């Protein structure tokens, strides 16, 4: 699953709604992402999505901003996004949208202790894809089948039930191991 | 005469917990390789004087191994020779199971 | 372990 | 937090125009575009 | 009840390191190895 | 019916019946019962009742009924509780042995066998 | 000897025929009590709570799931999709049948379903299909009453007998609070709870429902060994 | 053996709910497997089936203490039996003083009657043989207290066997534990039980009247609940002082009005403040009986009683072990097994 | 993260692709099968017992894991593999770095050693408990990553220092329940003095205190606090032999005749939990192994 | 349907004289069950069991907690934090009364605590002073019970007395784990909980007073 600003992601954990963070409202979360991956790649971009995101969803409407809208002003997009969260806090009488002490977080509960998580957490709703590299179109599994007329190996990939290539930088490996048989099995057996 | 006796050996409790997470993780097994290997010298002819024993093992009684992974027998055949009761062929059970499979995470 | 070899007596 | 400023043009030389924006304020038109000379040094070095 | 130093500042990234090879160095890595399981639980806790 | 029929050998005798059968001539000790609709722990009575009633072929007829149906049939034996069971062999003017509390069905089976 | 406790429902809006909302406070809880009391009963509300559905759909002349019929606008998929919303009440353990046989151009609604005698649909209006020209539809389908999610294989063919992985998911949302009551030295607090439901149940249900079931589970330590 | 123990009168047995009469609804008599439907549509006076009075020990001794049984057994099969289960049970049976000719575990029941089955007492029950002679010494001489299923009500001799037992109760000092839970005829009206039996309606002490034992047993319809009717609360009763004011009686400490598992009330010589309760037992319906109130309740003011035995007329000492037996109570009542659904 | 070190995650699909002969073995020998062609017929409709078998060969039975780009030395390494539910290998976090390996969509290839000899390498020669150095200059390669890193650091950062913790001044001549006498309200809140460790985490489990609530312990070792030249900010002397000693960060009650043990530390419960952690993990690890 | 609920301890070992452990497994649970029943159990057992311990201690001719009297070893704070840890077994509500009055250059223990006869020591090795001079001392403990997390301010400074705020910990550690099982159709779970325990509450007791207490507070709903 990958979000539009780059972030990808691996699916790791299916959670029962029980078992996941709250907001103070009592919906449970959809979706945990790891804030880490922001300060690395670098994309704050997706931030300010997550919660404009969480604003439409409580006010039934749908932005369509053009790319580059500091030209305007200083700061537009800040003032975009916390002008609509404010809205939305207010309009419908939800005051941790806009905590008006960290602007855009709020204090989500645990799924599983009913205890407020120490700090405030970022919270929206951003439009995630799903992407073609399924994992059915990666798993594979030989013991014994066709192999090559000359060669005599296994064929290829996974249409032609091949197996796995060991070569160049995997023997220099197993050979750093001071490990024999294993080396020795990979190319005779 | 040094007063430190004791405060050096009061027993620290609540270990109960810390005793079985080393059981199922392979935490004993390998904890006993390593006290096996503190004496040689090279590591390489202990591995193969270890191989060689379990191709011993497996040609003395064939029709035994293939669950007991007769490897696993002899490590635990040197370990019990001192002490360090070590179960047999380090085998693990399922103390409470209704059931055919675990989940495993 | 390809280095001297095993002999066991 | 702070300032981009000062990318490089490809065949070395420090471009006039300097990316005076943080990441969080928003980068203009040209200073994103000057970012871009740097970004694409950063695939055809990944791949060399 | 083991030999080990009380820590009363902030371990960060390079004090973790030094922790690690300390610990290698005094125990094993026969020892260390179920620390790092340990701290790793711990970490991710926190 | 026919091959297929009602499984209960206990018609709960409420009418006239269980009235003439202390009005009757017998050989042999018959039982009849007061419960409810909860039931208390008669039920558990009834678990014993019904199982002996069919055990015995022709010779004790184990019967019940029931009390609040109708209020009468609760004061109408003195009914101050609920196992309200009856060892009878014929008394037209004479006495029984009503039997009450909880007993396992083995052990009725030896007094029944060995006195009455 | 300072108060008793007390609870009591504050409000209770019925938004929709199939969405009812229910808040509920609680009064002078001791410290800790409320904690527990909350989370506990949140997770019996989301996972505990048992409400029936539909299951299996089987169509008569159907070749697949992903088929058209001449005279409807629907898909069957769509059909299958549209029938998974249906809300049903019951309260015996044990799988029902139910049946639904309309004539053409009528518009069939959750009204045109045929129920067994235990089994009631809460909302009247729900779309299931829709018909254009006249063609004589018939559509069986069962019924079951099991707790949480549950998959089903896609086995016992027949002509069509397309299985639904219906969510047995009776209260929609819950949420909670606790508050303080400055009791002076005493520290108190005030527990406020908050129940959405589809119908299905109601609250003040829905809660003696939850209750019941962890008390259900809280219980074998009672008994010794 | 300091605790004031609780005799025990009434019979000697395990198993026997008392009042019968028309509950909500009927079950059908058709297949029954588990016939006990009325685990939810019974009066009250099955919405709390308890137990005898040697059960209601077992339910306190789990936690620990001294309670024990008076009255007599049978002898012969019947009878001796009762020796082996009321010893394996926890009470105490070494002041027995059996009869040897009437047959135990049968009442028997012959005839009296003018038709059909209009019939009363023979010799009842060989157990059942307690008498203004066959009373024991000892009963309250260690004891302060003294339970009574009152099926010791419907027979007229084990009336003047407690009775007799006042003087017994006055000789040394000593107190009665009524738990009434009124069987099939004393379940009957007012005037039945306010003058027929008299003495035990008006004599004892910390007794254990309940609200359905006063409603039909004085106002038969004015006296319907007296606050309720305003946002969401169960028509019980408000009973208090002025509607026990017509059959309270002195030389007391403190008596409790039980009304099941419901609000009840106790009553001191400085105040008599007011609890409240619940029935409830719908867990697992294969699972219950909801069994032994009469033995969970009852035994939860008992503990309390022991462990600190400067109860007296406390509100807060009081007002909990009610709160606690009113929680006591309902947990006995939903569990599979009474051996095991009794409080550890 | 619930993996142990020496243990990885196959799943159902691959496993049976891998070990499907010894699983053969499991079938014939135990005479749940008779032929080959019958078990592999067996094997192929999914039976109830085959994963008993395959998770009955397995136990014992290292296999390398490997990553595609390999890069260096560690690019390969045994593990013991256990079935898991899904379609997805499950790899412990320690050594991604390791293998260099993220999770935002990467391909492990296993491989699976036959001979008894080869088995014997896997397990004493490639597990990662006796390779958690890198050969380059020795430094370790298995060390707490970015999030077990963040929460050591969020554990083990201490209270609120200076005005960052009191909004006045302390000097502040005020608020000593002033009088002639020594008799007047005596609250003195301070900080909690609990005997040891697990009083300690006692109390922060009832919430009574935060992480980095500031705490006095009672200490019954020698000195383990990292200190250095130093200077004791304020020793208090009564007339009396008392020797009252405040330093940077604990406190020592030494007296004129003996016993020296009124030694506290000034802590939070992060580091309490830190201390408690290793020492009980040592403490374990030694007599789980005997 | 089958194996209705229940449990069983295969784990039950008393250490020491103020050690306990236990471990407990539960029945066949269905998915979900064991994490919200180990979860509500553990925040039962931590706290919810009322603790007896003392709160008070009113010593004569001492002004302040650092006036360490000749004749004692451990200071009068040390007098105080040794009468901390003491374990007492009861059923008591509210207070009580107490002394230690005695006078030898000997070591005292915990059976100088004169107590009601409904407060029972545990452990009767736990040190208290170290007296080596004859002097006479007299301290006035004040016992108390209240539940798991109660907080209570200082109150009483007329006489002098030192408080001694504590834990009210018959517990000391709670650890749930669950297992799960799955014979093809159908995933079948257990329960694990682990206690230790102070000592004045066998670690079995534990488990239904933490039971007891959450019933009580869950049956309110049905009223």
């Amino acid at each position: 699953v990958a979000g539009r600003h780059g972030n990808k992601g691996i699916i790791s954990r299916i959670l029962l709604r029980q078992d996941m963070p709250y907001l103070q409202d009592g919906r449970p979360v959809d979706m945990i992402f790891n804030p880490l991956g922001v300060p690395s790649r670098m994309n704050v971009g997706q931030i300010f999505e997550c919660s404009l995101g969480l604003a439409g969803s409580l006010l039934d409407r749908h932005y369509r901003i053009a790319p580059f809208d500091e030209r305007y002003e200083q700061e537009a997009s800040r003032k975009l996004v916390f002008s609509e969260l404010y809205e939305a806090s207010k309009q419908t009488a939800n005051p941790w949208v806009f905590e008006p002490e960290y602007p855009g977080k709020s204090r989500i509960f645990d799924g599983r202790t009913g205890d407020p998580f120490e700090q405030p957490v970022i919270i929206g709703n951003p439009y995630i894809l799903k992407l073609i590299h399924q994992v059915d179109d990666k798993i594979h599994g030989r013991s014994s089948g066709h192999y090559a007329l000359v060669t005599q190996q296994p064929l290829r990939g996974r249409a032609k039930q091949g197996g796995q290539r060991v070569g160049e930088m995997e023997v220099w490996a197993l050979e750093g191991f001071g490990v024999a048989h294993i080396l020795q099995e990979m190319l005779t057996y | 005469k040094d007063v430190f006796m004791e405060a050096k050996l009061e027993r620290v409790p609540f270990l109960e917990e810390q005793m079985r997470k080393v059981n199922e993780g392979g935490g004993v097994m390998a904890g006993d390789i390593d006290r096996l290997m503190k004496s040689e010298d090279n590591r390489f002819a202990f591995v193969n004087e270890i191989a060689a024993e379990a191709t011993a093992y497996v040609n003395n009684n064939r029709d035994e191994y293939g669950h007991k992974k007769a490897i696993h027998h002899v490590l635990s055949n040197r370990m019990n020779d001192a002490g360090f009761a070590r179960p047999e062929a380090y085998l693990e059970t399922e103390p409470f199971s209704p059931g055919p499979t675990y989940l495993k995470e | 372990t390809g280095f001297k070899g095993f002999v066991h007596h | 937090v702070g300032m981009r400023g000062l990318m490089s043009d490809p065949q070395g030389q420090m471009i006039d125009l300097p990316i005076q924006s943080n990441l969080r304020e928003g980068l203009s038109l040209t200073e994103y575009i000057i970012s871009c000379y740097g970004a694409r040094k950063g695939v055809v070095d990944t791949a060399v | 009840r083991a030999n080990l130093v009380f820590h009363n500042k902030a371990i960060d990234g390079t004090a973790m390191k030094r922790l690690i090879s300390r610990l290698i160095d005094h125990f094993g890595m026969a020892y260390t190895s179920h620390i790092l399981d340990q701290l790793k639980t711990l970490g991710f806790q926190q | 019916a026919k091959h297929v029929r009602e499984d209960y050998l206990v018609k709960k005798l409420s009418a006239n019946e269980i009235t003439e059968l202390v009005r009757g001539e017998r050989n042999v000790p018959l039982i009849i019962d007061f419960y409810a609709t909860w039931c208390g722990p008669c039920i558990l009575m009834a678990q014993e009742l019904e199982m002996l009633a069919v055990e015995y072929e022709k010779n004790a007829m184990i019967v019940k009924v029931d009390t609040d149906d109708e209020y009468e049939f609760a004061r109408d034996m003195q009914v101050r509780g609920l196992p309200t069971l009856y060892f009878i062999s014929p008394d037209p003017n004479k006495d029984a042995i009503r039997t009450e509390g909880l007993i396992p069905i083995q052990m009725m089976r030896d007094i029944l066998d060995n006195d009455m | 000897s300072t108060q008793t406790l007390q609870w009591k429902c504050v409000e209770s809006r019925t938004d929709s025929k199939c969405l009812h909302y229910g808040r509920f406070i609680l009064s002078p809880l001791m410290k800790g009590q409320a904690d527990t009391i909350g989370i506990a009963m949140r997770r019996a509300l989301l996972g505990e709570i048992e409400g029936t559905c539909i299951t299996r759909a089987k169509s008569e002349k159907i070749p697949h799931e992903y088929s058209t019929i001449l005279g409807i606008q629907e898909s069957v998929h769509e059909i299958l999709m549209n029938l998974k919303e249906i809300v049903l009440r019951s309260n015996l353990y044990g799988t029902c049948e139910a049946s639904i046989c309309v004539r053409g151009p009528r518009g069939v609604t959750a009204q045109d379903i045929i129920l067994p005698p235990y089994v009631e649909i809460v909302d009247n209006t729900q779309h299931i299909a829709s018909l254009t020209e006249p063609i004589d539809l018939c559509i069986g389908l069962q019924l079951e009453r099991n707790r949480g999610y549950h998959i089903k294989a896609p086995n016992n063919f027949q002509d069509g007998s397309f299985p639904i992985d219906a969510l047995f998911m009776p209260v929609r949302n819950v949420n909670h609070s606790i508050h303080s009551y400055g009791n002076g030295n005493e520290k108190q607090e005030i527990l406020f709870l908050e129940i959405w439901t589809n119908g299905s149940l109601t609250p003040k249900e829905a809660l003696y429902e939850a209750s019941r079931n962890l008390i259900d589970l809280l219980i074998p330590f009672l008994h010794a060994e | 053996g300091w605790p004031p123990l609780v005799c025990c009168f009434g019979a000697a047995q395990h198993a026997f709910v008392p009042s019968g009469r028309p509950a909500n609804r009927l079950i059908d008599h058709q297949i029954h497997e588990a016939l006990k439907e009325a685990l939810w549509a019974p009066d009250k006076f099955i919405r709390a089936p308890g137990g005898s009075a040697g059960g209601v020990a077992i339910a306190l001794a789990s936690l620990g203490g001294r309670v024990a049984f008076m009255g007599k057994l049978g002898n012969d099969d019947y009878g001796q039996t009762m020796l082996y289960y009321l010893n394996v049970k926890s009470v105490q049976t070494r002041s027995v003083c059996v009869d040897d000719k009437r047959w135990t575990a049968m009442s028997q029941m012959k005839i009296a009657k003018r038709g059909a089955l209009r019939a009363t007492t023979v010799k009842p029950c060989a157990e059942d043989s307690l008498s203004k002679s066959e009373i024991n010494i000892d009963v309250l001489k260690e004891a302060k207290m003294f339970y009574l299923n009152t099926s010791s009500l419907v027979d007229a001799n084990m009336r003047k066997t407690t009775m007799r037992a006042l003087k017994i109760s006055k000789k040394l000092g000593s107190v009665i534990f009524y738990d009434l839970n009124l069987p099939l005829p004393l379940w009957k009206s007012g005037e039945e039980t306010k003058s027929l039996i008299q003495q035990v309606w008006s004599l004892a002490d910390v007794i254990e009247v309940t609200k359905q034992e006063l409603e039909f047993l004085c106002g038969m319809n004015p006296p319907e609940e007296f606050d309720t009717k305003k946002n969401q609360r169960f028509k019980f009763e408000h009973y208090e002082a002025d509607i026990i004011a017509p059959l309270w009686h002195e030389n007391l400490k403190v008596l409790f009005v039980t009304n099941g598992t419901s609000k009840i009330h106790y009553y001191t010589k400085e105040h008599n403040g007011a609890v409240l309760g619940v029935e409830d037992a719908p867990m697992s319906p294969f699972t219950q009986d909801m069994s032994a109130s009469g033995d969970g309740l009852v035994a939860a003011l008992m503990r309390m009683l022991a462990v600190q035995p400067h109860l007296i007329t406390d509100k807060e000492y009081l007002e909990r072990s009610v709160k606690y037996a009113i929680n006591c109570g309902v947990i006995e009542q939903w569990i599979v097994t009474r051996q095991q659904g009794y409080p550890p | 993260p619930s993996l142990s070190l020496h243990r990885c995650g196959l799943p159902r699909e691959i496993a049976i692709e891998l070990f499907q002969t010894f699983v053969i073995r499991g079938l014939i020998r135990q005479h749940l099968a008779s032929n080959i062609g019958v078990a592999k017929r067996k094997i192929r409709e999914k039976e109830p017992i085959v994963w008993k078998i395959l998770q009955e060969v397995m136990q014992g039975h290292p296999v390398l894991l490997n990553r595609a780009p390999t890069l260096h030395r560690l690019g390969i390494q045994a593990f013991q593999p256990i079935l898991v539910e899904g379609r997805a290998i499950c790899l412990h976090p320690l050594v991604c770095k390791g293998f260099n390996a993220d999770f935002d969509g990467d391909q492990m290839a296993v491989h699976v050693p036959l001979s008894l000899e080869a088995q014997a390498e896997a397990r004493l020669l490639m597990f990662s408990h006796m390779n958690l150095l890198s050969p380059a200059i020795g430094d370790p390669i298995s060390v707490p990553t970015q999030d077990m890193l963040i929460g050591l650091y969020i554990l083990t950062s201490g209270n609120r220092r200076g005005i960052c913790a009191n909004r006045y001044n302390p000097w502040n001549h005020k608020t000593y329940q002033n009088e002639r006498i020594d008799d007047t309200n005596y609250k003195s809140m301070k900080e909690p003095f609990f005997c040891n460790f697990y009083d300690a985490i006692g109390a922060y489990r009832q919430k009574r205190i935060h992480l980095d609530s500031p705490l006095w312990l009672r200490w019954q070792l020698d000195q383990r606090i990292i200190a250095s030249k130093e200077a004791p900010i304020e020793v208090h002397y009564e007339s009396l032999g008392t020797y009252h000693e405040i330093y940077a960060h604990y406190l020592i009650i030494r007296s004129v005749k003996k016993e020296i043990i009124d030694i506290y530390i000034r802590t939070t419960v992060g580091h309490i939990s830190l201390y408690r952690e290793i020492e009980e993990a040592i403490q374990g690890f030694y007599q789980a192994c005997s």
